[PDB]
């Protein structure tokens, strides 16, 4: 491995050093004209120079586990921590199968979703029945929204607040934010009484409230009646919602302040408070380990899709018309909740880094991930985890935890550092430790013959100097017995090292205005600069890897440019950011006129070999968004034809008119 | 950096919603809206002035209209200068409208130098039932002056009563005869309705009240005469119940009256009401319930309190048609939800106009206002809330309006409207990523190098949400030429905050560091739980804002009890008097002004006396003596202030503290300051502009170890500005970025060379070179040289890059001003005589440097020895420079291909039209010609007719005729080796186009247009013939060159092809 230079004055600091280090211990080791520095090497250099295999220090990262299951194990680890040096240990999924569910089923009530209710009310029996199917301990609960009642969202006026259907119907509800109709029971007979009672209602713009119901229902765990089993929120509604930053609209400013503000069932200080954020519902949702299913129309399917990215343990399934599917719905989200398993850490210091690898019994398996991820998981079919953990630096007493998403089972992971060693005379001042002699204060020297100030006498000064045209200690240190003792610059970040004190940790290659990217993507080290893990570089300017040239499909800068540093090297006169277009090229409608007429009229020079001498070309019969293009072919006449550009070094969709233009012929 | 936080100016006013909106206003008050804040009964909102000198706010006073309920004034706040204008709004203004409430807005325009007045100017109308309503008025005999006066005396009354045009009428006098005094039309044409009933004098004669009726019913309503179809029809019947001489009975001509739906309502005159036969008269007339129908002529009241009526509009809820229902359109648009200040008028913008698709509307002063939004082909901008966040942009001329649409597809997104033809349309947009980021919340225009032109627009992102920290602001360049819009970079607050909302609010400060960049103020209300923050962000070259903060002020940092601290933000104006910028920053019941601090720089000058220390100092018969040897360094510190416009600023004094070290972190210090015993040395000294210098004492050891090695004095120091008294203890202080750290080196007890050339070029073009490589040699050729320090000097544009001989270099500024430095220091070596150095210093050439036409690099050569100097052995070298442009001309897709005509169309001609597209591709302004050549004629003969050069698009430009004899040669062989017309052979017509500046992306389009004569190809001999056109740009190639390896692509050309057929 590789092992550089830094600290060399002990054994501890020859750790510090680097990952690839190690200290030997044998006393006398050195020669009589060889300083100390090279007892720290890489172990080969080590024997090389016939260290023994004995007396070699390499402290090593170390992963125990004490046993405590068969769902989250181990429940308990220890991990002492080489800086540099990543420890692993695995982590064992195997998925439970009778944990009970509540499941609280949160209904759009807003008068768009009218022909659903009707389906809604008969729901309790079957949603119960499949339920007790999925798991025992089975509870529903039903509950409602509309939005907030003040205008632009509610026609506030007293006639229409009584009865906001447009319709003069006869069966209607006044407008409501949010209402708590039933608490979680076992009881299904109560449900269809009880939801059954309940009107449909109305109010003005198509986006509703929603996001205020759930965020009432995450926080009033005891008005809902939660228990503490497996949660399924059942959000169903026809349309999109309202988030945090709509109430300004209602002179609404105050944020949500996520907490249960419920008066006999309802939300009455809707108006007082603005919509919630989606990231404030998500951190709700997920502190308390409610899974929302989104049963939405196919009209909004696509939309919240994209809240499953930010919520990480939530599902999207199509509503039909009339809510008739609602019950395949919830066990066909279930699954796809259930199937995938997210294994992930709470909040990590700067000093921790944390990767996962995730073999799946799917038969996948992604390596060094940022979060575990498994989908297809089957029950009792065990997945394992591999968790890498690196420590910066030599780091105090921690303790971080880590859990699979949607569980409120935890693995408690204990750090400790791992920077000593176990190692197994000096005329005086020195106490002798691991194979060298560490000197009083103010007294410095192999055995500790020497005295920081005092005699420092002549013609040791010959192993001061690199060669006979250097400085004695390069002129930055001070040569004590022989050796080169540094001066101390007060300037941050600033260390002068070395055998002949040649090296300093300032000079280095500069991005942004400071040096290897300041306290940040990397550190410098005598010219070099060794850069923090998940950074890399020569000044470590580019950043990280491949994410800053993808198209929305990936496929790289298009096909027109090769991607190095994020910044997208194309040729010719293709512009950043993706290298799709390109302003100065000349129109290519002029050479591919023979293929144009090989293509479409079967005529042309290109007779029969027109697929060898078209790989670019793809052809359509119906007209395409690309340039206009139009030449003579072959025998005179005139063909028009449109070339669309796709990603690749020429490749286009091409179009041809089947009237050509001759002259008459 | 130099955001005053100790001493500050709160304004607490305890009004509900106090500090939701503040703006800095004509650079005298922070104007703050209360919208919240219960003013009168069924009316919300406040506004309140405050200034820097009262320390105090008082209300500023407006007469708010009775129908403007709960409109949250002061929602939002909107100001400009020159003149000074104040722009307070209220969006929630709740309008009865039948069994619906429309939300509207208001917003009143004040300035001291004109009177207040109201944005929109007139009030929102409920929608009004049509109605159509004839006065049919008994003039016979029996009706007498005064009763016929006052039957006119209620037709005024009642007219005066109904609103137009949702009621018109029709008045017709009868008796024996009939006279239509003014018929529907005539009526709703009238500029004074009230005009008409001045003419009108009584008929006298017999009475015929139902013929009379008959013909009101047969002609008054009608479309020819101006009556509307939806209308509902009410005919007022004005009569004193007397019918005489009527051969038709009320009985014929009244049930023709129902069957028409025509209300009726009878008026009595004089007797009418007493006798029993005139009574009954009455009743006829009148429709059922005849009680309800029925008044004297006296009761004006009468008619109006049974109808001021409206129609039912029954709106399409949560966005589904009923096919009865009627779409959202304007009733709930909420007018001046946003609002900003452009060049031709205010901008308010309207949220919730047509089903929430958003848009603004423009109010030029005594115009009709233009609505500016998404066209109604967009069905996606429903319920996407543009207009949400509204920001003016300018480029040069044009005037361009950002608008913001937080909740588009629920991810957001922004557009840019610009006029094009009288009619204003979108040029470009920009979409957020994330869902429920609301990205478009809030808009900032920033112009960077204040030149006049808009650089960089600032989208906020308020709710963008990471797992660590939340709130996003993405930097997005103005879609200059046609490019499309995107973001350039992105800012983030610091971290910790998920939901601390950095982005809220956005304002321009100003440049506050004296860099000649504008720098920017976002806020941050959320942050460690609701406190809030606000930060500061620099401008960059190249416009772009810098990716880090340069100052962070947390709401917790200046108060407890401060709450939501950075929600609204306003600066660029000075407002507490002393010259600088100062900013307002907005809070939950407080409203927070923070004053810029003025800036120094100090720079250090040091040196020794002697220069190079004698060596009789160590000599000795070994005395013991030290400190036997004095020294005397010299350090002048002068500070020059950075904002050269503050007030006062005349006596600008400045407490220093200085630190001293000789020799530090070496174990034994080399010398010793006489005063204090030891290395260490302290001075406080008060400080003004200027110089000030001091004298310092050293003792240096009879004897030392080290006399290789220099002695080094390093001098650091604390500045902290004296409070001016005047501006209320207002501190200066030191830049952030400024140097601390300085060291001088006294040498122990030489003729040195330099020479440099540079590899690869001759010279050098910017932009197309990045990098400048330089191949120093230094030589030695005398006594030993120790320090050997190699000393370049340059032009601003260029800088020491360190790539991977050892070197330590520093690099800074020297000069009078515009020249750099960096002297790259040699030792770990002993530079011995005849021993010589090569190595390769690269210089970084910024793309944009100026470096004019000439490129001088000098290099010095020093060594610890101080020589006289002045020996030469400095080189300089000098280079030509030139500037890199990619400038294209191309033909465009469309133009005339080809023309076919008969063998006997010779006599004929067709129109024929070539088409060119000229880009600037480059990143520099260039004053560029453009050059058409066409041919106009062959050996005397017409071939193209009437050429003409036309730019409709870019119509500015300007364009010269130039005739050209073509050189002579044999056309038939020239025409034999390939069939084509072109300046060669023909006559040829040179077009000149100059551009005296064409901007970068800019287009320039240009068509040749004229008439292809058919003639001339009888003289060719062949079948068919190519006429073809040369297009070419032509730039100054002295200052610029084209892009290396494009310079192809400066001059194009078009194909125009003539066939004959036979028939
Ligand atoms: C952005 O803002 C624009 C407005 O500037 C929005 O466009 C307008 O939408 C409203 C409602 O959707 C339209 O009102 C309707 O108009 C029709 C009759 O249209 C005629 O009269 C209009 C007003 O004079 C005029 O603009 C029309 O113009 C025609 O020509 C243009 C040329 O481009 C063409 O684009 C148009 O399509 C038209 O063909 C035309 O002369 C009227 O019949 C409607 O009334 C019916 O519906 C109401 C319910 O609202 C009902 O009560 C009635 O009984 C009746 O049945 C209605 O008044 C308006 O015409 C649109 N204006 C334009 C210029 O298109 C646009 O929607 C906004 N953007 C977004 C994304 O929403
Ligand atoms: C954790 O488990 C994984 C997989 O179960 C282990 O990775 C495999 O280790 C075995 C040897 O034990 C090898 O034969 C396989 O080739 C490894 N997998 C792959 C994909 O190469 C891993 O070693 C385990 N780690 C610990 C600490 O037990
Ligand atoms: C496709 O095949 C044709 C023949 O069918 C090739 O045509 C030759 O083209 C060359 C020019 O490259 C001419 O000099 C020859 O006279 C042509 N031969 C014939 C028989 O016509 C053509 O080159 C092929 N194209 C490709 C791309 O492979
Ligand atoms: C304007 O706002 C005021 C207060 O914000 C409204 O007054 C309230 O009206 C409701 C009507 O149901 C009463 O219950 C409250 O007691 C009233 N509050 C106060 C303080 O008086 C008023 O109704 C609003 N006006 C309109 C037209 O909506
Ligand atoms: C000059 O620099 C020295 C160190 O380079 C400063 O000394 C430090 O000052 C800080 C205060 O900012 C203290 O916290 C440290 O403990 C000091 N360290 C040492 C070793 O003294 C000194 O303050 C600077 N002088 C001035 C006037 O700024
Ligand atoms: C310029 O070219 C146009 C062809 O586009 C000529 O237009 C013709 O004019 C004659 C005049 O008698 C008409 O009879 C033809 O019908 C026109 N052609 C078309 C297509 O409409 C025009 O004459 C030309 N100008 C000159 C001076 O010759
Ligand atoms: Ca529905
Ligand atoms: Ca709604
Ligand atoms: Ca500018
Ligand atoms: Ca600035
Ligand atoms: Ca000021
Ligand atoms: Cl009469
Ligand atoms: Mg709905
Ligand atoms: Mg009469």
């Amino acid at each position: 491995q590789e092992c550089t230079k830094f600290k060399v004055s002990s054994c501890r600091e020859c750790i510090e050093s680097g990952p690839g280090c190690t200290w030997c211990q044998k006393l006398n080791f050195t020669g009589p004209g060889d300083p100390d520095s090279i007892r720290c090497d890489t172990r080969p250099q080590l024997l090389m120079r016939g260290c023994a295999a004995d007396d070699i220090m390499d402290p090593t990262s170390l992963a125990e586990t004490q046993e405590d299951q068969k769902q989250l194990s181990p429940q308990k680890v220890t991990l002492y921590l080489r800086p540099g040096q990543a420890a692993a240990f695995n982590v064992t999924f195997r998925r439970a199968k009778g944990y009970p569910i509540d499941l609280y089923y949160l209904m759009d009530l807003s008068y768009s979703m009218l022909d659903d209710l009707r389906n809604v009310k008969k729901l309790g029996g079957d949603l119960l029945r499949a339920l007790n199917e999925i798991t025992e301990s089975g509870r529903i609960g039903f509950g409602s929204f509309v939005d907030k009642t003040v205008l632009p969202f509610v026609n506030t006026h007293p006639d229409k607040l009584r009865n906001p259907c447009p319709n003069k119907e006869k069966e209607c509800q006044p407008p409501f934010a949010f209402r708590h109709v039933l608490k979680l029971t076992d009881n299904s007979n109560q449900f269809q009484t009880e939801v059954g009672k309940q009107l449909i209602s109305g109010n003005l713009d198509a986006p509703e409230g929603g996001l205020d119901a759930m965020m009432q229902v995450a926080a009033c765990p005891e008005e809902i009646g939660w228990r503490k089993v497996t949660r399924l929120l059942v959000f169903a509604t026809d349309d999109g919602f309202h988030f945090a930053g709509d109430g300004k609209l209602g002179a609404i400013l105050t944020p949500n302040d996520g907490r249960c503000h419920l008066e006999d069932n309802l939300y009455k200080r809707s108006n007082e408070f603005d919509y919630p954020s989606v990231g404030q519902l998500a951190h709700k949702l997920a502190e308390n380990n409610i899974q929302p299913i989104f049963a939405v129309t196919s009209r909004m399917v696509k939309t919240y899709e994209k809240l499953t990215e930010i919520i990480p343990k939530s599902a999207v399934g199509e509503l039909s018309e009339d809510s008739s599917n609602v019950v395949q719905l919830i066990k066909n989200a279930y699954n796809k909740l259930s199937s995938r398993v997210f294994l992930d850490h709470n909040a990590l210091p700067d000093t921790l880094k944390v990767t996962y690898d995730s073999f799946c019994s799917n038969g996948v398996t992604h390596r060094n991930q940022p979060r575990g991820d498994c989908d297809g998981v089957q029950i009792n079919v065990p997945i394992t985890f591999q968790v890498k953990v690196t420590a910066t630096e030599c780091i105090q007493e921690q303790s971080f935890v880590i859990r699979a998403l949607g569980f409120t089972d935890i693995v408690t992971v204990q750090v400790l550092p791992q920077c000593e060693c176990r190692c197994r005379l000096c005329h005086g001042k020195g106490f002798l430790e691991c194979g060298i002699c560490r000197c009083d204060t103010g007294y410095i020297g192999k055995n500790c013959e020497c005295q920081t100030q005092g005699r420092s006498s002549q013609e040791l000064e010959g192993s001061c100097r690199k060669d006979n045209n250097s400085i004695i200690c390069s002129g930055l240190g001070d040569c004590v017995c022989g050796q080169c003792l540094c001066h101390t610059s007060d300037v941050p970040g600033k260390l002068i090292y070395g055998q002949y004190c040649e090296c300093d940790t300032i000079n280095c290659e500069r991005y942004n205005g400071q040096v290897c990217g300041g306290p940040g993507r990397g550190l410098c080290f005598c010219g070099k600069c060794r850069c923090h893990p998940g950074f890399e570089g020569s000044a470590c300017q580019c950043e990280r890897t491949t994410e800053g040239c993808l198209n929305p499909r990936r496929v790289e800068c298009s096909g027109r440019g090769r991607c190095r540093c994020n910044v997208c090297e194309c040729h010719s006169g293709y512009q950043l950011p993706l290298c799709q277009e390109c302003p100065g090229c000349p129109s290519p409608c002029g050479k591919y006129i023979s293929c144009a007429e090989c293509l479409k009229f079967e005529k042309g020079p290109f007779g029969k070999n027109c697929s060898a001498a078209c790989p670019g070309l793809q052809l359509s019969n119906n007209p395409v968004k690309g340039r206009t293009c139009k030449e003579r072919d072959s025998e005179g006449c005139w063909v028009a034809y449109t070339l669309e550009q796709q990603d690749g070094m020429d490749r286009y969709l091409i179009y041809v008119d089947e009237s050509r233009e001759c002259c008459g012929g | 950096f130099n955001l005053d936080t100790e001493e500050l100016t709160a304004f607490r006013v305890d009004s509900a919603g106090f500090g939701d909106s503040v703006v800095q206003y004509a650079n005298s008050w922070v104007v703050v809206g209360a919208p919240q804040k219960i003013t009168a009964a069924d009316q919300t909102g406040g506004l309140y002035q405050c200034g820097y000198s009262t320390g105090a706010c008082e209300p500023i006073g407006l007469q708010v209209p009775p129908e403007a309920v709960n409109m949250s004034l002061g929602l939002s706040l909107a100001s400009t200068t020159s003149p000074s204008q104040l722009l307070a709004c209220g969006p929630t203004v709740h309008h009865e409208c039948g069994r619906n409430m429309y939300l509207t807005g208001l917003c009143f325009l004040l300035g001291p130098t004109q009177l207040t007045q109201r944005l929109p100017v007139s009030r929102q109308e409920c929608p009004r039932q049509e109605q159509d309503i004839v006065f049919l008025i008994d003039g016979s005999g029996s009706i007498s002056s005064r009763n016929f006066a006052t039957m006119m005396n209620f037709v005024r009354a009642v007219i005066s009563q109904f609103q137009r045009p949702s009621t018109q009428f029709s008045l017709m006098q009868f008796s024996n005869k009939f006279q239509t005094h003014f018929t529907f039309e005539e009526f709703r044409r009238s500029s004074n309705p009230l005009s008409l009933l001045a003419s009108v004098h009584q008929l006298q004669g017999f009475t015929y009240t139902a013929t009379a009726i008959q013909n009101v019913v047969h002609r008054l309503f009608h479309a020819s005469y101006g009556a509307r179809r939806d209308a509902a029809k009410i005919l007022i019947v004005i009569t004193d119940g007397k019918k005489e001489g009527d051969s038709l009975d009320y009985k014929d001509v009244i049930p023709m009256a129902d069957a028409a739906g025509i209300i009726r309502y009878a008026i009595g005159v004089g007797l009418a009401f007493q006798n029993r036969n005139s009574w009954k008269e009455l009743n006829d007339i009148a429709s059922k319930p005849s009680q309800e129908h029925i008044f004297k002529v006296e009761d004006f009241d009468a008619l109006k309190d049974i109808q001021n009526q409206l129609k039912e509009k029954i709106f399409a809820i949560e966005g589904t048609e009923t096919t009865s229902s009627s779409s959202f359109e304007l009733e709930m648009a909420q007018e001046g939800f946003s609002a900003v200040f452009t060049p031709d008028g205010p901008v308010l913008g309207a949220v919730g106009s047509f089903t929430w698709s958003g848009g603004a509307f423009l109010y030029p002063p005594n115009m009709d206002p233009t609505f500016i939004n998404m066209s109604q082909e967009n069905v996606d901008m429903r319920d996407s809330y543009l207009g949400y966040s509204t920001e003016l942009a300018l480029w040069k001329g044009v005037q361009s309006l950002v608008l913001g649409a937080p909740r588009y597809q629920h991810t957001g997104k922004a557009v840019i409207f610009t006029q094009v033809s009288r009619q204003w349309r979108m040029k470009a947009e920009v979409t957020g990523t994330q869902i429920g980021s609301y990205f478009g919340a809030s808009l900032c225009s920033v112009d960077v190098d204040s030149d006049g032109s808009t650089d960089l627009v600032l989208i906020g992102a308020p709710h963008y949400y990471e797992q660590t920290r939340g709130g996003q602001v993405s930097v997005c360049p103005l879609p200059r030429g046609w490019r499309r819009w995107w973001c350039d970079a992105v800012l983030y607050g610091e971290q910790g905050h998920p939901w601390g909302r950095f982005g809220a609010a956005l304002t321009v400060l100003g440049d506050v560091n004296g860099d000649k960049l504008t720098d920017v103020v976002i806020g941050a209300p959320g942050e460690e739980e609701n406190r809030g923050a606000v930060y500061l962000f620099h401008g960059v070259l190249g416009p772009s804002i810098s990716p880090s903060h340069s100052q962070r002020i947390a709401g917790s940092q200046l108060s407890s009890r401060l709450q939501y601290f950075g929600q609204a933000l306003s600066g660029g104006q000075d407002l507490t008097q002393d010259g600088l910028v100062d900013l307002a920053v907005g809070a939950r019941g407080q409203v927070l002004l923070l004053r810029t601090r003025p800036v120094l720089w100090v720079g250090v000058s040091m040196q020794f006396i002697p220069a190079e220390i004698p060596r009789s100092a160590f000599e000795c018969r070994e005395q013991v003596v030290s400190e036997q040897t004095l020294v005397q360094s010299n350090i002048c510190l002068y500070i020059d202030k950075r904002s050269k416009n503050l007030l006062g600023s005349r006596d600008l004094q400045s407490s220093v503290t200085l630190d001293l070290a000789l020799d530090p972190g070496r174990l034994s210090p080399r010398a010793t300051f006489q005063e204090t015993k030891t290395r260490s040395l302290s001075r406080v000294r008060v400080l003004g502009l200027k110089a000030h210098c001091e004298n310092f004492n050293l003792l240096l050891p009879s004897c030392v170890e080290d006399s290789v090695t220099p002695i080094t004095l390093r001098l650091n120091f604390t500045l902290v500005g004296k409070p001016l008294l005047a501006f209320r203890n207002l501190r200066p202080m030191l830049a952030a970025d400024a140097q601390r750290y300085f060291t001088a080196s006294l040498p122990f007890e030489d003729n040195l060379g330099i020479s440099f050339s540079f590899p690869g070029l001759k010279s050098l073009l910017v932009g197309s070179n990045l990098e400048l490589n330089a191949e120093v040699m230094v030589w030695n050729d005398g006594e030993d040289s120790y320090g050997t320090t190699i000393t370049f000097s340059h032009p601003a544009g260029l800088s020491y890059r360190y790539v991977a001989l050892h070197l330590t270099c520093d690099s800074a500024p020297v000069g009078s001003q515009g020249t750099w430095s960096t002297s790259c220091r040699i030792n770990h070596l002993i530079f011995r005589g005849g021993a010589q150095i090569t190595f390769l210093a690269t210089f970084d050439v910024s793309p944009k440097a100026v470096l004019g036409d000439r490129l001088l690099l000098t290099a010095n050569v020093s060594s610890e020895s101080n020589t006289p100097r002045t020996s030469k052995t400095t080189f300089q070298l000098e280079l030509p420079v030139k500037y890199a442009v990619y400038t294209v001309v191309s033909s465009h897709e469309q133009f005339t291909k080809y023309l076919c005509f008969s063998e006997s169309e010779e006599k004929e001609s067709h129109v024929a039209m070539h088409r060119y597209q000229v880009n600037n591709l480059g990143q520099r302004d260039l004053p560029v010609s453009i050059n058409f050549w066409v041919p106009v004629e062959l050996n005397q003969e017409a071939v193209w007719m009437d050429v003409e050069v036309s730019h409709p698009q870019n119509p500015s430009l300007r364009c010269s005729s130039e005739k050209i004899a073509p050189p002579a040669s044999d056309f038939l062989a020239h025409i034999q080796k390939n069939p084509v017309l072109d300046c060669s052979i023909a006559g040829c017509l040179r077009f000149r186009c100059d551009v005296p500046s064409f901007s970068v992306q800019e287009e320039l389009d240009f068509t040749l247009k004229g008439n292809l004569s058919f003639g001339w190809v009888r003289q060719i001999l062949q079948k068919k013939v190519s006429v073809v056109s040369v297009a070419e740009i032509t730039f100054d190639t002295s200052v610029y060159s084209q892009l290396p390896g494009q310079e192809a692509f400066m001059r194009a050309q078009t194909t125009t092809v003539l066939e004959k057929y036979k028939p």
